[PDB]
């Protein structure tokens, strides 16, 4: 549905402009108008429950069940 | 044979290295899950199975920014032990990184680096992706740049770092912390990529029309400024250069060793169609003060050396005339002991914009590297803050607590007094 | 034949204690097509702009009632209203809706 | 990055009852002790405020102590009180009154040897502990007795951690107790010897928040327990969830404390609005920043106008931009730069998280240090003059030989805390 | 290679240009979006659109125009209109508060903010040009934006570039028809610029176009759409010796050394000869000897003055269409035999001619008729000194008791210039007198 944006530099009102951030003006404006209309990694720095029921297998084969 | 290992330290080095090593897997044909469906051995190794594995180090002393990488995004790319983690963050001071918490894995950065040092037939330098304002990026970096010069030494040094801005500030007492690395760099540095945040919330607000930007709007551009430096080993061209070649020019004295950076052609995805994108314009777009990557005006100071590296469709005869336009202008000035003061390298490949990105698919690119003596005026205001705190002696109380005596403090002034003195001596008419 | 709408405030409802949602006034049910351009900012709606006014017949327990673009669901009526509907309209007992 | 959270007094059995609902709200746990949350980023690093058990059941790292069993009968009676450790309620028999000198000394010593056991049992069950939390009563005898006892009692075992009280503090308007003015004078004196991060809370401002920024007509305790229950987990937002600018309470304490004599704090909590007028406000970054620096949002019942700040900290929790933060912290540092000082060239440190809590999208937490908190310690110093020279309620306080020279050196050093205003203004 | 910059300041210049760049794009094959159609064409050699249009390597065209105003509501019509793909979206420069017809709000307080920005586009456009020959500024005399902010803009170009030509086009205040109340203040206050910085500042008034709309065209109650479309035809006729090759071409500095006699007489008028409707068009002849003496009517002049109350120092006849150079020599002698037409004693030649090859073009939906021969006629005369006489009589009755003044002094404007600009304007009406005499 092209040509559905305001030109960059537009001063007049555009709805929902103040709630969608982080970009330049027409790429904000097109979405503003569309709105207006297996195993875990070893040496892991994190948490995995299922920590304790283990003996004698590698990390990926242990955490494959925890991811699935 | 033209190998390079560059290091990442801090909160930034994983996050900047998220978007630096985004591109070196994208420039080549490399899938993120280790495969490719020659000159790819500059930023990669090779396994006989076929899997491609990179080589660089990631340090942060709490696991989650490295557990950002270790989770589902980039699992099969990196080596599982070039992602090493502490268990507690060094937390805004030099002490926990350099002295206490680093020791249980500073001999884990050095059994990987040296094992990756001795699996390269060539090497050219050590380059650092770290952060001045931290407690890891100025703690664990100066546990490694002071320590490799004991071992390796005469090899080249460069530092892609993040500098304190003039007006915008993130932490509170970090101006005092900044001077805990200008003690150590000035005796063991040969390059410095000083970068603030306020100047790329404005480069991204003038050239791009992005008011109010974020880090991933920002960090993908630092991932570009490195790749027009390492382009020459990675891809061929008309005039290929090497990592030891630019340092032969860019450091003039034992005390003027501080260049800058500038990515010249930068524009949105819209204005480039109405833009001509000429060689004669993106060579004198570099010099205007609103294109510097730090908040510095290059009028009141001088230029020492100028390094240029091109990309894509560049013929040299208009570059040889684009320079001769500049040196007859006199809004910029030069010192009288450097009559040559220029360098140009050229490659054949054009740039690559990331999918879903915020820049234009251009067939040209320019990087401007400039030693500037007006950085002295920039180093005036940051270290002017030291006098307003040391009179009232704020926070020296916990500074002395974990292993840094006051000897660090006295030396730091007497380094910056002589560092601000020689920049006066270099600009005078002889 | 005027309508007034009162707000029922509960204890600790977090609303300002205003007793009225709508002042006592005669309510238009259907406006004339030309009344879309009527200058409501300067003139009150007269009998000439209204095709049908709300009557006592339009208020029925268990039916939705649309006033000023708000849809009210009438769930009960008082004993007097119940008797009045039985006597005037011959309607059977108007059971309260839970 | 483990956390020790000590809970003594009735308030610590009543704040920490409502503390341990929110940090079981966010990790998606029913009060049976099982994980029934939304996403799997909250089970990943479940360990910061919480602990594992066999069979899948989940059991916290909680300590809740008191002398009378007239408090721990109310914890287990509540909705979320069944998860707590049955061995932390180490209950005595004879409760204390209002003077703390019989709390920790006489009635506590048989029980603190069971308090010091389970704490040392907690320390050996943690891997990398970071700090020492506390929520208790400074004018309530069992908390200022047997908690401020423990402030001097685990510092001996572990001097390499951070002490961070969540303290209530006396106030002008009423006396809920006649004992608490001169009861607080020595317990606050023990803090200045040792404290690092003192979060002073009142009940005027938490009855002024409830009547002008929440418009709420009959505030019970359960309103005021929850608002301070938010600001506890609002300051450690980074240790259990990822983000883009992480923080711990060493990252906090590097920025915030400049001198070893002035280091007392005051908290806040930003996105506060009334239930009726929720759809009228624009909850974004530029309004939360304006809301968190004024006088009407402070939980310590002092005005920050007649005392300059020195160091200010914040945090946010949700996806946002950062130029909208770094300019707006630079607005208030120079729009009114007469309310900071010219020898500290920065005053603000901030941090971000990733996951916003249940029911909001953009949350924030305010932490502040200033020089108007000397007026908060002025009034307890003022009341001591009218009470001491007549030796007023003394016989409960010389009740077992604790001397009058234990009284004379209190305000002799509480003038010195306000005599550290001279180095500032 | 024969380039020109076209600035548009204020509402009374911007709304001209919305119909000018229709007229420029219709002369060539370019659509609104800039893409050449590649299917149909009006034929022509390349490098012909250069003098007003740049050309990206993609194939779009960019105008050499910058649209600057202090209020947003006139430019925001263009950013959403039908010519949005035409311009570069950083050319369109916008402010917050307008001048409110206050010279001190466009030259002293509000206008100072943009003037660091708007010269960085005149700098940025000009070095992208190879050889450049001047400017085309479109302002109006009666307003605080057209006569205040122009003086701020035009002082900066004289100190930067200097000798290069500036070709202003300014609506002049009329005798009876007027809209503002402070218009006699504004137009006598910007005459420091035309004293010193200008080269050729032509005049229109809105009153005289109303009659030539009423009798020549079949128009009762004309709009401002019909005003603007007739004005740009004069502008599109002086710049056809650049975009086309003509039989007897006139350069943009070689006419300046014949149409400007002395360094203070650079204020000539305009006229367009064939202006008719489609139902009186094919019922007349249109010859060279007919549309030459149709220029020198009283009733066809663009500015309502009396041409018979003075002398024609120099005229520059511009012709376009099927015109052979024997016919122009036939018609110049027919004029010079006449006696109600008037001469100058010390100017024996008098006339400069220019003949081109591309006819006038017609805009669909427009009111003009399709002809083959068209003449624009730019003439210097002393008929405009009496138009200065009536305006300064409308100014001094304001200033005789300092009426309406205090809104000017409230934004840094001094009283000292009101006295000085009157006497400097007073020194102009003698300089038409002291050279219009005989021996």
């Amino acid at each position: 549905d092209p040509h559905k944006f305001f030109m960059s530099g537009f001063t007049g009102y555009v709805p929902r402009a103040r709630f969608l951030f982080g970009s330049s003006f027409p790429v904000l404006t097109n979405q503003a108008l569309q709105e207006f209309g297996l195993g875990l990694l070893p040496h892991y720095g994190g948490y995995v429950p299922g920590y304790k029921f283990q003996f004698g297998g590698t990390f990926g084969h242990l955490t494959h069940d925890a991811l699935g | 044979m033209r190998e390079c290992i560059s290091i990442h330290v801090g909160q930034a080095g994983v996050q900047i290295g998220n978007a630096c090593w985004e591109l070196y897997c994208l420039e080549h044909g490399i899938q993120p899950d280790g495969q490719m469906p020659d000159s790819f051995n500059t930023f990669f190794s090779e396994t006989g199975a076929g899997k491609h594995v990179p080589r660089a180090v990631f340090v942060d002393l709490e696991p989650t920014v490295i557990d950002e990488v270790r989770t589902g995004t980039y699992r099969q790319l990196f080596h599982p032990e070039q992602l090493i983690t502490g268990k507690e963050d060094a937390a805004n001071n030099y002490a926990r990184g350099h002295y206490t918490i680093g020791k249980e894995i500073i001999d884990l950065v050095l059994d990987r680096i040296r094992k990756l040092a001795d699996q390269c037939t060539g090497l050219q330098g050590f380059l650092v992706f770290h952060s001045f304002g931290g407690g890891t990026g100025s703690g664990f970096t100066s546990l490694l740049m002071e320590r490799l010069s004991v071992d390796y030494g005469k090899k080249s040094k460069l530092e892609f770092s993040i500098y304190p801005a003039p007006q915008v500030s993130t932490a509170v007492v970090e101006p005092y912390n900044s001077i805990l690395t200008t003690h150590t760099t000035l005796e063991h540095s040969d390059c410095a990529f000083m970068v603030d945040n306020e100047a790329i919330y404005d480069i991204c607000r003038r050239n791009l029309d992005i008011e109010r930007p974020t880090y991933t709007n920002l960090n993908r551009l630092i991932g570009q400024i490195v790749s027009s430096i390492t382009a020459s080993l990675r891809f061929d061209g008309a005039l290929n250069v090497d990592l030891t070649e630019f340092q032969t020019n860019l450091v003039p004295y034992p005390r003027i060793h501080f260049p800058l950076a500038t990515y010249a052609p930068v524009i949105s995805a819209e204005k480039a169609y109405h833009e001509q994108l000429s060689v004669a314009e993106i060579t004198n777009a570099c010099f205007e003060p609103a294109n510097q990557m730090v908040k510095c005006d290059p009028r009141h100071g001088k230029y020492m050396a100028c390094c240029l590296l091109y990309r894509g469709d560049v013929v040299p005869k208009d570059v040889n005339a684009a320079i001769a336009t500049i040196k007859t202008k006199r809004t910029i000035q030069f010192v009288d002991w450097c009559p040559t003061g220029f360098k140009v390298g050229i490659n054949y490949q054009p740039p690559t914009v990331v999918p879903g990105g915020d820049l234009a698919k251009v067939q040209r690119a320019v990087c401007m590297l400039s030693n500037t003596t007006a950085i002295a005026e920039a180093w005036a205001r940051l270290d002017h803050k030291f006098d307003l705190m040391y009179a009232k002696r704020a926070f020296v109380h916990w500074y002395v607590g974990e292993g840094m005596e006051e000897g660090e403090f006295s030396e730091a002034r007497e380094d910056m007094a002589a560092l601000e003195k020689d920049y006066e001596e270099v600009g005078v008419d002889s | 034949d005027t309508v007034e709408i009162r707000e029922v405030h509960e204890r600790n409802n977090g609303r300002d204690p205003f007793p009225l949602l709508m002042n006592r006034q005669r309510m238009p049910k259907v406006l004339v097509e030309n009344a879309k351009n009527f200058p409501k900012c300067v003139l009150e709606i007269s009998d000439q702009e209204v095709l049908e006014w709300y009557t006592a017949k339009d208020f029925i327990v268990g039916k939705p009632l649309t006033i000023l673009g708000r849809t009210f669901f009438i769930y009960d009526c008082d004993p007097f209203t119940r008797q009045f509907y039985k006597d005037k309209f011959g309607m059977p007992d108007l059971p309260p809706v839970d | 990055r483990e956390i020790v959270h000590l809970q003594a007094g009735q308030c610590g059995n009543q704040i920490g009852a409502k503390f341990w609902e929110v940090i079981s709200d966010e990790h998606g746990i029913d009060p049976t002790g099982t994980y029934h949350g939304d996403s799997d980023l909250q089970l990943e690093r479940i360990n910061v405020y919480y602990n594992e058990a066999t069979g899948g059941k989940y059991v916290p790292r909680a300590v809740l102590v008191d002398l009378e069993p007239g408090t721990m009968d109310s914890v287990r009676s509540g909705p979320f009180g069944q998860i707590f450790r049955p061995d932390n309620f180490v209950f005595g028999q004879s409760g204390a009154g209002n003077n703390w000198a019989k709390g920790h000394y006489t009635e506590g010593a048989e029980l603190v040897d069971s308090v010091l056991d389970v704490v040392r049992k907690e320390a050996e069950s943690c891997d990398c502990l970071q700090g020492f939390q506390l929520t208790h009563s400074l004018g309530g005898g069992t908390g200022s007795g047997m908690g401020t006892l423990l402030i001097s009692k685990i510092r001996e075992e572990y001097p390499d951690r951070i002490m961070n009280t969540f303290s209530v503090v006396p106030s002008p308007k009423v006396s809920d107790t006649v004992v608490e003015p001169y009861n607080a004078t020595l317990s606050v004196h023990q803090l200045v010897e040792n404290t690092d991060e003192t979060y002073c809370i009142d009940n005027e401002a938490l009855y002024d928040i409830c009547f002008r920024t929440l418009k709420l007509t009959t505030p019970t305790y359960g309103d005021l327990n929850h608002l301070v229950s938010a600001t506890m987990s609002g300051v450690t937002t980074c240790l259990r969830f990822p983000g883009q600018l992480n923080a711990d309470l060493r990252k906090l304490a590097v920025n915030m404390v400049p001198f070893p004599r002035l280091h007392f704090f005051m908290p806040g909590f930003a996105p506060l609005t009334s239930r009726g007028s929720q759809q009228y406000r624009a909850l974004t970054v530029p309004e939360l920043t304006q809301q968190m620096f004024d006088a009407k949002n402070m939980m310590a019942a002092c005005d920050p106008r007649h005392g300059r700040y020195l160091t200010v900290a914040a945090v946010f929790r949700g996806r946002m931009s950062m130029k909208e933060v770094d300019e707006q912290m630079l607005n208030v540092q120079n729009k009114n730069s007469s309310y900071f000082v010219e020898w500290i060239p920065n005053n603000v440190k901030t941090a971000v998280c990733d996951i916003p809590p249940r029911g909001l999208k953009m949350s924030a937490t305010f932490i502040g240090n200033s020089t108007a908190i000397q007026e908060l310690f002025k009034r307890i110093s003022e009341q001591f003059t009218a009470m001491f020279r007549r030796k007023a309620f003394l016989h409960w306080y010389t009740g077992e030989g604790m001397d009058e020279m234990e009284f004379t050196e209190a305000e002799s050093n509480m003038n010195d805390l306000v005599s550290e205003y001279q180095q500032y203004q």
